[PDB]
């Protein structure tokens, strides 16, 4: 059971994005697309760093996007996290 | 002469490289024959000597011939390994060092960690004139020269790679030289690159398979002084046979965990031994003579030996090999001691080994 | 950040592409410090946010303890959790990790002998092996090989590899000697 | 042929009970666990034989005084004075013993080769009784899976 | 086998609707789409 649990964690992390949940098949239409998406676009470390930046930045000094995210975070509303959508899927017509 | 010897040398090298595996497998068969003959080796009565029992009398000359044959085949196997698999190792090492020089600057921008034997030994081959002797890319020196020549200094890079400084300029320009012939021993000495062969010999001596074959040769030699050293050649079944590797991988897949389980068992038995030494000592008399006891838990070390050896090998635990605790003040305590020992050590700790092997299979 | 935003929102503009190569060094210097996430903006569209990541934050994130915490968190959310609490658990883990790395940053303010012995053994033993050739006394074996014979050639062929094997044995003995001298 | 031989000796009809494997199909599921890794089960026995041969070589060369299997002081029952006899002893009694070869030989306490004998017995128990007999269990369970 | 059976039940219930049988991939084009579909649209408790 422990072996299967570790294998399941590995398989999920390798075949599904942690944030948006889109599988690697969609992202791997451009070479290394899944790696680019999971290390540059939807990096959970990047989200943690953004939370740190938003907390340490003064409230009056936020931009509008930062203020939007800050208000959602203060209300504990997680609709600003992309779920099933991404930049590539949104602008697939324009990007490609 | 100087060409015929090279031709015959190449013929022998090709033969041994071709038949490396055949002699490698023949050595195992000869070892099995020797060890089967050894099963009829009695001891006869001080200065005692071992005698080879035989009704036919053909057993001893056959054993001597088989031992000599095994030694010869082991030597031939080392020669075949050197002819066949050493060039691949040299090629891989040369490719690795060349690519670390080019795409990592291993000896220009950085340096080895001073505790990596491979990195420190590879310093010798960079300056050699016979570099990529096996690697195809003959332009690695020029490539590193172009890459790191400007910023790190052209002369410094040339000295690091052991390239010519000014003779090439004059040779593209005008110069004159005198010929030589292969028959000149001085010419052969100049042709031979001492430093590159030094590095090659170091790499071969560091190779893990050449060392194993050398150990095989060493025990084959020792088998002539003592015929029972040929038994160590039956450990070669794991390497020679590939189907036995599937079975043996179950043990070695969780190899570190199997060692850590034994360590945990040792710690648990040490705790039980501490408890016994502090509370249950009268129960560890292992003698039937009423006059003289055989107290096996009057010393910490002795009680630990007893628990690790007899208690662990016992099928019911330490309680199968000590005095019965009935009718004693510490009766329930001894019962709990024995039951917990049986459950944790005999049942649980010995089940983790089974589970590790089965999980390796799966 | 401005250049990255322009490039990533104008992915096929040749003028901007040729303008970016004039800022490669700046963009390479600021690459580790340039944050980039994606959010579902107030205009009901996926938007990309660019922020700053501090060197201290990155160094504390790359610490082994934080890596172990992240691994355990990922294991827990993949196995024992669902999507319906995924982002809440992720935010909680982010908060705990942020506090831990801030505390770590504020509290943190500003064998080789065996390898050398083995290398020396290799050098010494190989030099001793090569000294038969570096002795320049090959005249004796030349006079032996004047009466060239297949037996003599095969004997020399076997003797070279026997000498190699003896050199390896001497090297192994020297390794044992060096190890035993170092431990004692 | 065995049905005919059963008339001369009525106990040859016992060999017809080996027909349960063929006649019954539900017993085939149980018997396939043994026969699925059939070659590996034979190779495991071969490896066990080799390991016990190595242990027997070690005993014959170093531990011979410990293999007296007689209570009569006058006449010994030396079971490791011959290579073949010591190998029979190790393969039969030592393997079938629940603690290894150390359960059936003389106690090594108070001897020059005491720690050596302890290591011998413990390694035999671990490698043969515990590990080599665990590979069979693992092979059967893996065949089931 | 019992562990695998329970895991299979969990996987089927998490990746496929009980009533219509459409996978969660189609429904998860709107955030929390599968949960909305399986708890408001095709709820087996609602059918009962
Ligand atoms: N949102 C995400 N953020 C980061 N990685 C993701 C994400 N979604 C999927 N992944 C994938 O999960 C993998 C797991 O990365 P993880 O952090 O465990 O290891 P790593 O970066 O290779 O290094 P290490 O664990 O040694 O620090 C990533 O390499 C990536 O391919
Ligand atoms: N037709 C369906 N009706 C209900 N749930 C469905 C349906 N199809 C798929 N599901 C999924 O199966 C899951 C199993 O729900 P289940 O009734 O077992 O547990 P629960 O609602 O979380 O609570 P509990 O079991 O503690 O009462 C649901 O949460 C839902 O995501
Ligand atoms: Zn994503
Ligand atoms: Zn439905």
């Amino acid at each position: 059971e422990l072996r299967d649990q570790q294998e399941q964690v590995k398989e999920d992390m390798e075949t599904k994005c942690f944030i948006c949940g889109i599988g690697n098949d969609y992202f791997d239409t451009v070479p290394h697309g899944f790696e680019t998406h999971t290390l540059q676009e939807h990096n959970l470390a990047n989200y943690l760093f953004f939370l740190m930046y938003l907390i340490n930045k003064d409230e009056t000094e936020h931009t509008g996007q930062e203020s939007y995210v800050w208000k959602m975070y203060q209300e504990r509303c997680w609709e600003f996290f992309p779920a099933g959508d991404c930049f590539r899927k949104q602008y697939e017509d324009q990007l490609n | 002469f100087w060409k015929k010897i090279i031709a015959y040398q190449q013929k022998l090298l090709n033969y041994f490289a071709r038949n490396f595996y055949n002699m490698r497998m023949l050595a195992l068969f000869v070892a099995f024959a020797i060890n089967f003959i050894l099963l009829f080796y009695k001891v006869s009565t001080i200065a005692v000597h071992y005698v080879l029992e035989e009704s036919s009398g053909y057993m001893e000359p056959t054993l001597r011939i088989l031992a000599i044959l095994h030694t010869v085949i082991s030597f031939f196997c080392i020669i075949g390994y050197y002819c066949l698999k050493v060039p691949l190792v040299i090629f891989k090492r040369e490719k690795e060092v060349a690519r670390k020089l080019e795409f990592d600057g291993l000896y220009i921008t950085e340096q080895p960690s001073e505790d990596d034997i491979k990195g420190q030994w590879d310093r010798l081959v960079i300056n050699t004139q016979s570099f990529p002797n096996n690697y195809w890319d003959k332009f690695v020196k020029r490539k590193v020269m172009d890459k790191y020549g400007e910023f790190y200094g052209r002369d410094r890079i040339s000295e690091l790679l052991g390239m010519d400084k000014a003779a090439l300029d004059f040779s593209d320009a005008r110069e004159k030289k005198k010929p030589k012939k292969d028959s000149s021993l001085s010419a052969v000495l100049n042709s031979i690159d001492v430093k590159y062969q030094m590095w090659k010999l170091g790499v071969v001596f560091t190779d893990n398979s050449f060392l194993y074959l050398a150990w095989y040769m060493t025990m084959s030699v020792l088998g002539h002084y003592n015929n029972f050293f040929f038994a160590a050649h039956l450990l070669d079944i794991a390497m020679g046979f590939k189907t036995l590797r599937t079975i043996l991988s179950s043990v070695t897949h969780n190899g570190k965990q199997l060692v850590l389980t034994v360590g945990l068992l040792a710690v648990v038995v040490y705790l039980y031994t501490v408890v016994a030494f502090n509370f249950f000592r009268k129960f560890y008399n292992k003698s039937e003579d009423g006059d003289t006891p055989d107290m096996k838990c009057d010393d910490m070390l002795t009680c630990y030996m007893f628990h690790m050896y007899v208690g662990v090998r016992a099928g019911g635990g330490i309680g199968d090999e000590i005095e019965d605790p009935a009718g004693d003040e510490y009766e329930i305590y001894r019962i709990i001691f024995d039951i917990t020992f049986f459950f944790f050590v005999i049942v649980i700790l010995l089940a983790i080994i089974q589970g590790l092997i089965i999980d390796a299979f799966g | 950040v401005l250049l990255t935003n322009l490039s990533e929102h104008m992915p096929n503009d040749t003028r901007l592409q040729t303008f970016l190569e004039l800022a490669e060094s700046v963009l390479n210097y600021f690459q580790p410090f340039l944050g980039r996430i994606e959010i579902m903006g107030s205009a009901k569209r996926i938007e990309r946010v660019y922020f700053e990541i501090s060197e201290s934050s990155r160094t504390q994130w790359e610490k082994p303890q934080v890596k172990e915490s992240k691994r355990q968190f990922i294991f827990d959310v993949v196995n024992e959790g669902g999507e319906k609490e995924k982002m809440e658990l992720f935010v909680n883990f982010c908060e705990d990790t942020i506090f831990e790395m801030q505390l770590a940053a504020q509290i943190s303010e500003s064998s080789i002998l065996t390898v050398r012995s083995a290398l020396f053994a290799l050098r010494y033993n190989i030099l001793t092996l090569m000294r038969m050739l570096s002795l320049k006394s090959l005249k004796k074996q030349m006079k032996k090989v004047k009466k060239m014979t297949v037996k003599d050639m095969v004997t020399a062929f076997f003797s070279s590899y026997w000498s190699i094997f003896m050199t390896l044995l001497h090297f192994v003995a020297s390794v044992f000697r060096g190890f035993f001298r170092i431990i004692c």
